[PDB]
RNA sequence: UCGAGAGGC
């Protein structure tokens, strides 16, 4: 269609879309993976006042696994940083505030589910902060175990940050990657014992490019261009809005280069 | 999972290492150096039990 | 307990600037800019399309340290082209590539069904 | 025939050649009675003792004798001549650098030589590890202290 | 002590899979193998996140106080 | 029952050892190149047989995978470092107060187990994690 | 500034050796029975089989830093398709009025044999080196 | 020896030590929490005053700053607890203990100390990270290994204690040491592997990757120089780009085994003018080794010059194999079918001749020869047996490893593994010993219970026909086990021994220094050479080189 | 032994020749026997060879054995080094052996001496014989806190 | 021992100046200019002490004598000037 | 460390950007050198890491124990028979440029260790800190924020190279220097000293 | 804390290989590679 | 403080 990159998409779910990026430079889908993986920004529990704690567990056990749990993103660009914004500790306008309260009352062992979340703070009609629920049986991702007479009380307050400031705020799980399956560009030396060939699998990307003929000399000058990926959520954003997000802030990091250059 | 064989002094949990000796009450024949004056010992370490 | 702060690896400090150019020394035409609270996502694209300005002679990164979230650029181009113009003529082609990217991969996603 | 020596002068011939970009086809500058007097006057300014006397100019010329003999193999008419090709300048600059490189190399006043040597000695021994002569560590213990009833004596008779 | 939320590698999340997995095992008389194959999880780095856990909160719930 | 009889050092200097029952088969090519080379028992006057003889080794070194492809110093080694390795030592590490405690948040059964270590409890109370590890050049750190 | 040595070549044997992209080459001059050649050659760039004429050219030019070519501005001083940049380390007499040359090019050496190029390959690090198929 | 010749000491430092490339040789990394903990103090003077009364402002918790303020009459300012912390007013002759500020001089040190190449002098880079960090190739004369080390930091605290430092113990004027006349520190297992594979003939680099190597180079010219490749397409080698670290007017030349000046398996080397004209770099070339690369360069251009070759060298080649990669793997110690077989054809032929030699012994044809017992030329013939068979099992297995086998190649450029580690991985581990004997009669009349009395055989005296690959047998491990312990405990001994050595050494040679006449004397003034080294030399500036009148015909020596 | 011997055209050739190696020492009464060459006879029992062939001897065999200890591992030290240990334990007379009976039994000082052992025996010996110290030497300044004349205190400053 | 000195003409010691009086020389003007005291050559924008004593060596600016000391207790006078640096 | 005597510290922390990955986009959660592989003859640690990938791959448990037949080709067919490189080498791609590495890594699962030494417990620093009552020395350990020992090794290292004055400072201005009066002619420090 | 309640000292310990060394007898009752490493090595064993 | 034990390079 446009002018330049161009997208092939093989398959495409709700958790992960596997495409073919053609007509582009090798650093260029390199950033972008960066910045899938680090640089675009999402919203996670990113502070935990417990009130009450009889479990066997410690408090910042349990606030670690909070700040793990994977939150509703999308409405996120909506939110603000709460360094940025001018509240005094969290506003509504910058934060996300969560309650989580269970009591071991069965004789059996009480599960607290992430489903156990309950949303305290407005929302302010953005679709964000609900906890990401994908288990088939509706339950959360499992948060702690109680016996009968051990109870869980505290309050966690989400902000919004990225990847480099805690590996929580990921959007996307594991980016494949894979360019020239023939070693065409002769980028990588393979290491044998009788055949190369034999001894490495085929990659399942080597139907999507015509064989090398042993008789054609080296080709030499081509660079790669067309690339293999295929890219995996959590959830907390779909993934087409990880690769638009990432796509997104790469050119906005690139913008703010030329605002500096600008103001020089 | 605790397997015991400890004792408790003072809250201190406390071990007794084995402690290894040579079996008494048994004969053993050691040459002596070659500037000794005598050339050969039968030792016993008699032990009453 | 040494660790810095994470957010130091985005965030500008005191008085950090994003940018400082400075003229390079026994070489002519030739700058070198510290990108602060940058990494290899930004520098290795910007040294990849200023490869292509058929007009720029030399341009290459260096991550001089990974505990800073910094690094160094040095652009050398044919006389009568300022090295700042290269950079702007290179940022503005990767975002102009970048939306095209993001165009067509909408297209595509949203002709994908499921 | 190799040996440890202060002055590496087959380094200083390629400085030489490399300096002056000697073109080996030119016939030399130098006469040979420039030659001969230079490398004769050079022994006379490798100093490392400072008296004049005979006896601290005797241990002067016994100093520096071993030396000599590999300037002299090296500084030889033949060899400046055929083998390398040095013109006049370069063969002074070669003179000038070889005296500066030896009254570099002469020790300094106040080095504690001794626990020098006693560290180069006890550090590669620190480092020792595994026909039935001692040797290694055991035997070192034997010969430091004097060891009167040592493990393998042993008389190697020609 | 208890499942970990998310891979330690990639980050795919698996805190939800572990009572799913215990059922593929006891319920349905499966092997680890292709219960954690029927869960998603393909890549090996998330695989030894759930084969090798050890639930041992389980015993420190038998503790009364 | 009279199947199993216990030796000391000084017995055992009048008994022949066999070291698996199946140096106990008769004998009367085409070995897998791969498989170590065992030398034929040589053999026939046999008193006893060892249970297993991987249970020469002590709690330690029971814990550390493939022995018998190591420098035997790299096992003695890891027999002193296993007992330095952080882990749950006991299940009661919350009720009782030790004057220093340190325990895993994640605790991981190897994926690579001795046989010894079912009796040990190492699969119920680990003291490492199944790490991803690459053997690589990357930077030099 | 201009051509320094002109000849044409028939290759003799290539000798790959250790390498994966590098060959020996052994050549003797045709025609003039006296110069004979060694070279170090990237057989992966430019293809070189046994028993093949090959025209080599040495120059000395066609100090200032390295600058790619623009477009088709720069007009090459090249109709051949192999060239290499490098050194002369040593010149040896092998007989009397008989001489050779030695040649790097970042690591691939040559060897040059005769004596017809005398007053050409001087003792310059400007060794260009030019072979056409 | 507790309180007098040693002792406990102010303004000292220890942690643990990593090592840190992007690091110059003379630097080490101090972490951010020590350098607001030691202190120097700096006596106000104009040139100085408005840095000083900033970093009094600055306080003592944050870095750079200050901790106390020295009057002139002598009473101490608490910059810590003090009302006034904030108004000061310096006066010129006051004293500021500033905190310690980057290239600032502190004597580093290692412990066991053997060495003055152990208690060096650094320039300070502080850091933020609780590690001290180093330059890689400074760990060879300290004995230090990343696996847990410490290390010890002194902070000077007085001009003339800094001049000492920075002009007597500073790390560039140790690089070549009196001990082995040649130099201490070299280019190390990273860099010494990079630095080979990149060295390669057939490694060549594009443009792009060229340009970055380029910039990498802190003393670059700026040049960039001409590719070795031109037409086809723009390629540099490997050599070329490494000339570049090499600085102008250094002259290196070597030859190794088939070293023709055409050198058709990249032998030897010879560098030219900064310029690397053939050869393969490895360990030979820019190790510790004598007249090496690092010899000449700090003989030639001197120290300061030396280690900033080190930092270029350790930047370019450690850049090239982070993009280029290494690694290890099983598949390196595997050989193949043909060769296992005739590893396994040679054990058993000395097998074969061990059986045949013992039966001989036995029927008491045995010729002792003169000077020693019947059984001593039997055990001595085995091991020989045993030995030759292990060394050509191994032989076999080193002649099959590829190129690309990366312990062969970790071999081939110096960096670490020997041919024994290969033989004893691949082929065959071996004989094991204890006290020099094969593996002795602990049970009367056999090595285990497993064997039958009276058994000389390979196996049951402790011969390992097994391969770590293969894996030993239980009785194959016991023996192994019965020599580590040997191994574990000669260590444990040669420690203390050595040790007590050294002391004795040193305490013996204390007072052994060279006067103002070169009279080697002591404390009494008794002499012990009237020249130094009998020569008047210090140990460094002195190279191994050939007297060419020694050797050769009388008719070569004349023509 | 194979060796090196000039060749009558001039260079160096190997020309083997057998050698008796012993078990035993006895140093005078095996080099007086005939059929040997008396000047080339060698011990490694360095001591004998000081009780026979003088103490120049001793000292060239000490720094011999020295070499062959060091040389055993592959090791290589610079000559003045070894030479130093040598003619220390040598320049005394015969052999002062590098322990508390042999230099730390010199007239080296006092504190130098206890620095090393017997530390309060020597204190005592050194009380009862009225020694008087030089303070000359590096332990007697390091004591007493001092700039020992070491190197950069070997020596005055003072002005023009 | 009244007054042991040797004449400037009869000096045996060595001409070069060793680089422990370099040191010394160097750390003790270092401690001088530390304290405020005079300066005798041209600073190009030099604070550092040790420096500034670098390069009132390097002019021959520093007015001190070494007295070089012979193990009888005789001594040689060395002005900064006369000795030479290599 | 690992389980068999791989002992190491931590000398950078990376995030999976900077991290290599493999065409699935996994990530290692360790880097180790390959230059401490081969002097130590661990081999163990190999065919553990080929172990632990099948049995993660496979769900099975991984037969260690040593004394059995596990041969690293039986091994390899398994771990060929899931789609891997049967020695444990994979692509590698480096995550700075994205650039295939040429060498192809050794990756896999290894049991690894946490040991009790860490930094900040070992970590120490002192100037002009308490004394002791006895020796007007720094006190001794950590815990009591005390100095390291300047021992006589290192007095000798010193004395090796000539820093006299720095010998003299580190032996009295930081450590238990003092000031005594003495008579000329008994010679001791007897005298009665009265400042005022 | 298993191995430490199976541990033997031997009060013998200067260093002597003799006892140190793991001994033929050793085989099935005491741990090859099982002992502290430096001083007391093989002194201390475990079963 | 002393004495003892365990551990790290
Ligand atoms: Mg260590
Ligand atoms: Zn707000
Ligand atoms: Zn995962
Ligand atoms: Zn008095």
């Amino acid at each position: 269609s446009e002018e330049g990159p161009q997208v092939k998409i093989r398959e495409a779910s709700k958790d992960n879309v596997d495409f073919i990026l053609s007509n582009v430079d090798l650093a260029m889908a390199n950033s972008l993976r960066r910045v899938m993986i680090a640089e675009i920004p999402t919203l996670a529990i990113d502070s935990v006042e417990v009130e009450t704690n009889t479990t066997v567990l410690a408090d910042e056990f349990i606030a670690h696994r909070l700040g793990l749990i994977p939150l509703q993103s999308m409405d996120i660009e909506q939110l603000e940083y709460s360094r940025d914004c001018f509240c005094e500790d969290h506003c509504d306008k910058c934060s996300v505030v969560l309650t989580l309260q269970a009591f071991g009352e069965s004789e059996s062992t009480t599960n607290v589910y992430s489903k156990d979340l309950v949303i305290v703070s407005n929302l302010m009609g953005r679709n964000i902060g609900h906890p990401i629920i994908q288990d088939k049986e509706g339950n959360g991702v499992l948060i702690c175990k109680l016996r009968k007479g051990q109870e869980l009380k505290l309050t966690c307050v989400a902000k919004k940050g990225i990847a480099k400031e805690h590996a929580k705020w990921g959007p996307a799980a594991a980016i494949e990657f894979e360019y020239d399956p023939w070693n065409k560009l002769k980028h990588t030396d393979y290491w044998y014992e009788q055949d190369s060939a034999k001894e490495w699998p085929q990659s399942k990307n080597c139907e999507y490019e015509d064989p090398p003929n042993e008789g054609d000399p080296f080709d030499y000058k081509a660079q790669a261009d067309t690339f293999y990926m295929n890219v995996e959520s959590v959830g907390s954003i779909p993934v087409d809005q990880v690769v638009v997000r990432g796509i997104d802030t790469l050119q906005k990091k690139v913008a703010s280069i030329l605002l500096a250059l600008t103001q020089m | 999972f605790d397997m015991g064989g400890y004792f408790i002094i003072n809250g201190s949990e406390k071990v007794l290492i084995a402690q290894e000796r040579s079996a008494g009450n048994i004969v053993q024949v050691f040459k002596k150096a070659a500037p000794s004056p005598i050339s050969h010992v039968a030792e016993i370490r008699s032990a009453l039990e | 307990m040494n660790a810095p702060d994470r957010f130091e690896l985005f965030l500008l400090g005191e008085g950090e600037s994003k940018l400082k150019i400075d003229p390079d020394t026994k070489a002519p035409n030739a700058v070198v800019i510290t990108f602060e609270k940058e990494d290899h996502t930004l520098g290795n694209l910007i040294r990849a399309e200023l490869l292509n300005d058929r007009k720029v002679l030399f341009a290459a990164y260096k991550v001089e340290h990974p505990f800073f979230a910094r690094f160094k650029l040095r652009i050398q181009t044919t006389e009568g082209y300022d090295p700042k113009d290269a950079l702007k003529n290179a940022c503005n082609s990767i975002i102009n590539k970048l939306g095209a990217l993001k165009t067509n991969f909408e297209t595509e996603w949203n002709l994908q069904t499921l | 025939a190799n040996w440890p020596l202060p002055v590496n002068i087959r380094r200083i011939i390629q400085n030489a050649q490399q300096t002056f970009h000697i073109d080996h086809t030119k016939p030399s500058d130098l006469t040979i009675k420039d030659i001969v007097l230079g490398v004769k006057d050079l022994q006379e300014n490798l100093l490392v003792l400072r008296g004049k006397n005979e006896i601290i100019q005797n241990a002067q010329r016994d100093a520096v004798t071993l030396f000599c003999c590999l300037l002299r193999s090296r500084l030889a008419t033949r060899r400046v001549l055929q083998e390398y090709r040095l013109t006049k300048q370069a063969f002074d600059w070669v003179l000038s650098n070889i005296e500066a490189q030896f009254l570099r190399s002469v020790v300094h006043p106040g080095e504690m030589v001794g626990v020098l040597a006693a560290q180069s000695i006890g550090e590669p021994a620190t480092q020792m590890t595994l026909k039935k002569v001692t040797s290694g560590v055991p035997r070192l213990k034997e010969i430091l202290n004097v060891a009167k009833n040592m493990k393998t004596p042993s008389l190697t008779v020609y | 002590m208890i499942v970990p939320v998310r891979c330690f590698s990639c980050g795919k999340v698996v805190g939800d899979k572990w009572e799913s997995y215990l059922n593929l095992l006891q319920e349905d008389e499966l092997d680890e193998g292709t219960a954690l194959s029927r869960l998603g999880l393909k890549r090996y780095c998330c695989r030894r996140m759930i084969l090798t856990h050890v639930d041992l909160i389980e015993k420190f719930l038998r503790y009364n106080p | 029952e009279g199947l199993v009889e216990y030796i000391d050092a000084e017995e055992e200097e009048s008994i022949l050892i066999a070291m698996q029952p199946e140096d106990l088969e008769p004998a009367e090519l085409d070995v897998d190149p791969a498989k170590r080379i065992r030398v034929s028992h040589h053999a026939t006057t046999f008193t006893h047989c060892e249970i297993h003889p991987s249970m020469i080794l002590g709690v330690a070194a029971s814990i550390i995978p493939f022995p018998d492809h190591n420098q035997s110093p790299r096992n003695t080694y890891q027999s002193a470092m296993g007992k330095q390795a952080m882990g749950v030592f006991l299940t009661n590490y919350n009720v009782r107060m030790d004057t220093m405690a340190n325990i895993l948040y994640y605790p991981q059964k190897p994926l690579g187990t001795t046989r010894a270590m079912e009796y040990l409890k190492f699969r119920e109370l680990p003291a490492g994690q199944n790490a991803i590890v690459a053997i690589a050049c990357y930077s030099g750190y | 500034s201009n051509t320094l040595f002109d000849d044409i070549f028939q290759v003799s044997e290539v000798d790959p050796g250790r390498y994966n992209k590098v060959c020996r080459i052994e050549a003797a001059s045709t025609t003039q029975d006296q110069c004979k050649l060694t070279l170090d050659i990237n057989v992966e760039l430019f293809p070189v089989a046994a028993q093949d004429s090959l025209t080599v050219t040495i120059a000395s030019s066609l100090t200032r830093s390295w600058r790619p070519p623009q477009a088709g501005d720069r007009s090459l001083a090249d109709d051949y398709d192999y060239v290499m940049y490098g050194t002369a380390y040593k010149f040896e007499e092998v007989s009397k009025d008989l001489i050779a040359v030695y040649y790097s090019f970042g690591g691939l050496l040559m060897r040059l044999e005769g004596n017809y190029r005398n007053l050409n390959n001087l003792k310059q690090e400007n060794a260009y080196l030019l072979i056409r198929r | 020896r507790g309180n007098l010749m040693g002792k406990r000491v102010d303004f000292s430092a220890r942690t643990v030590i990593s090592g840190d490339p992007n690091l110059e040789l003379d630097q080490v990394g101090v972490p951010k929490s020590i350098a607001k903990t030691l202190t120097y103090p700096e006596v106000v003077t104009p040139y100085n005053i408005d840095r000083l009364t900033q970093l009094v402002r600055n306080g003592p918790n944050e870095h750079p700053g200050a901790k106390y303020v020295i009057r002139d009459s002598g009473d101490r300012i608490d910059l810590r607890y003090s009302k006034r912390a904030g108004d000061i007013q310096l006066q010129y002759g006051w004293k500021v203990e500033r905190h310690i500020m980057d290239n600032d001089p502190v004597l580093f040190n290692r412990q066991p100390s053997l060495h003055k190449m152990s208690m060096m002098a650094h320039r300070v880079k502080v850091i933020p990270y609780s590690t001290f960090r180093l330059n890689l190739s400074v760990t060879s004369p300290y004995n230090a290994d990343f696996d847990g080390d410490e290390m010890n930091l002194h902070v000077p605290q007085s001009e003339e204690t800094r001049a000492e430092l920075s002009q007597l113990c500073a790390v560039p004027l140790q690089i070549v040491s009196p001990q082995s006349n040649k130099p201490c520190m070299g280019i190390v297992q990273d860099t010494l592997c990079g630095i080979r594979k990149l060295t390669l003939r057939d490694t060549f680099i594009e443009l792009d990757q060229v340009l970055n190597m380029l910039y990498w180079v802190p003393d670059w010219d700026g040049v960039i120089p001409t590719p070795a490749i031109i037409k086809p397409k723009p390629l540099w080698s490997g050599k070329q780009i490494l000339s570049v670290a090499i600085p102008n007017g250094i002259h290196l030349q070597r030859f190794d085994e088939g070293t023709t000046l055409l050198s058709p398996k990249d032998n030897g080397m010879l560098i030219i003018d900064g310029q690397i004209i053939f050869g393969v770099v490895e360990k030979k070339t820019v190790g510790s080794s004598n007249g090496g690369l690092i010899h000449v360069v700090t003989r030639e251009k001197g120290p300061q010059v030396c280690a900033k070759l080190f930092g270029n060298i350790q930047k370019v080649v450690n850049f090239w194999l982070l993009h280029n990669g290494f690694s290890t793997g099983i598949g390196d110690t595997i050989a193949d079918g043909p060769t296992m077989r005739e590893i396994t054809e040679t054990i058993a032929e000395a097998k074969k001749k061990v059986l045949d030699v013992t039966k001989e012994a036995q029927a008491n044809l045995l010729t002792a020869k003169h000077g020693m017992t019947l059984r001593e030329s039997f055990e001595d013939n085995v091991v020989r047996f045993l030995n030759e068979a292990r060394d050509k099992a191994g032989r076999l297995a080193e002649v099959n490893l590829k190129d690309l086998n990366n312990v062969k190649q970790m071999v081939m450029a110096g960096s670490k593994g020997s041919f024994i580690n290969i033989a004893q991985m691949s082929a065959c581990v071996g004989q094991q010993s204890v006290e020099g004997k094969r593996i002795a009669f602990g049970f009367v009349d056999r090595t285990l219970p497993h064997f039958s009395k009276d058994d000389y055989s390979p196996e049951s005296k402790g011969f390992v026909e097994n391969s770590y690959l293969r894996g030993l047998t239980p009785q194959e491990f016991f023996f192994h086990a019965m020599g580590g312990r040997e191994g574990l405990i000669d260590t444990a001994v040669k420690t203390a021994e050595t040790g007590y050595i050294q002391r004795r050494l040193v305490k013996a040679l204390e007072d052994i220094m060279v006067h103002y006449d070169n009279t080697t004397r002591n404390s009494l003034g008794n002499v012990i050479q009237f020249i130094y080294g009998e020569d008047g030399m210090d140990a460094a500036h002195i190279e191994k080189q050939s007297l060419d009148t020694i050797g050769g015909s009388d008719a070569a020596f004349e023509k | 032994y194979d060796r090196k011997v000039p060749s009558p055209t001039g260079e160096y050739v190997k020309e083997p020749e057998w050698v008796l190696e012993t078990d035993g020492v006895n140093l005078s009464e095996v080099m007086t026997v005939p059929g040997i060459d008396p000047t080339r006879i060698y011990t490694n029992s360095f001591i004998d060879i000081m009780e026979v062939l003088g103490i120049e001897a001793g000292r060239a065999a000490l720094y011999k054995e020295v070499y062959n200890v060091i040389a055993s591992d592959g090791s290589y030290v610079n000559y003045r080094h070894m030479a130093l240990l040598v003619d220390v334990m040598t320049t005394q007379g015969g052999l002062t052996s590098v322990t508390r009976h042999g230099f730390n039994r010199s007239n080296t000082g006092a504190l130098m001496r206890c620095s090393f052992e017997e530390t309060v025996e020597i204190l005592f010996e050194a009380g009862a014989s009225a020694e008087l110290d030089d303070c000359r030497g590096v332990s007697e300044n390091v004591i007493l806190g001092q700039m020992a004349p070491i190197g950069t205190g070997a020596f005055d400053v003072m002005i023009d | 021992l009244k007054e042991k000195a040797i004449p400037k003409d009869q000096r045996a010691t060595t001409p070069y100046m060793t680089k422990y009086e370099r040191a010394r020389i160097l750390g003790t003007r270092a401690l001088q200019i530390s304290m405020n005291a005079p300066v005798f050559v041209d600073l190009e924008g030099e604070t550092d002490p040790l420096r500034i004593a670098m390069k009132e060596l390097a002019e021959k600016k520093i007015p001190l004598v070494i007295r070089r000391y012979l193990p009888d207790g005789s001594f040689e006078d060395w002005s900064v000037e006369e000795l030479i640096v290599d | 460390a690992s389980r068999h005597g791989q002992k190491g510290t931590i000398g950078i922390t990376y995030r999976r950007e900077d991290m290599p990955f493999t065409a699935e986009g996994i990530v290692p959660d360790l880097i180790i050198n390959p230059h401490a592989i081969p002097s130590r003859m661990t081999v163990a640690h190999l065919i553990e890491c080929l172990l632990s990938k099948v049995a993660a791959l496979s769900g099975n448990e991984g037969d260690a124990s040593p004394f059995t037949d596990i041969t690293v080709e039986g091994i390899s067919k398994l771990l060929r028979e899931h789609g891997y490189q049967s020695r444990g080498f994979e692509v590698m791609y480096n995550g700075h440029t994205g650039k295939k590495l040429m060498a192809q890594i050794f990756f896999g699962p290894t049991y690894y260790q946490r040991l009790r030494h860490m930094v900040d417990d070992k970590i120490h620093a002192r100037a002009r800190g308490p004394m002791q009552v006895l020796t007007r020395q720094p006190v001794e350990g950590r815990s009591r924020d005390g100095g390291l020992r300047f021992g006589e090794m290192e007095r000798d290292c010193m004395i090796a190279h000539g820093a006299a004055s720095f010998l003299k400072e580190r032996l009295m201005e930081a450590s238990d220097a003092f000031r005594v009066h003495i008579c000329g002619i008994c010679g001791l420090m007897t005298v009665i000293a009265k400042l005022n | 804390t298993l191995s430490h309640l199976r541990r033997t000292n031997t009060p013998i310990g200067g260093k002597l290989a003799k006892p140190r060394q793991l001994h033929n007898t050793h085989w099935g009752l005491v741990c090859p590679a099982e002992t502290p490493e430096g001083q007391a090595c093989g002194l201390v064993k475990n079963l």
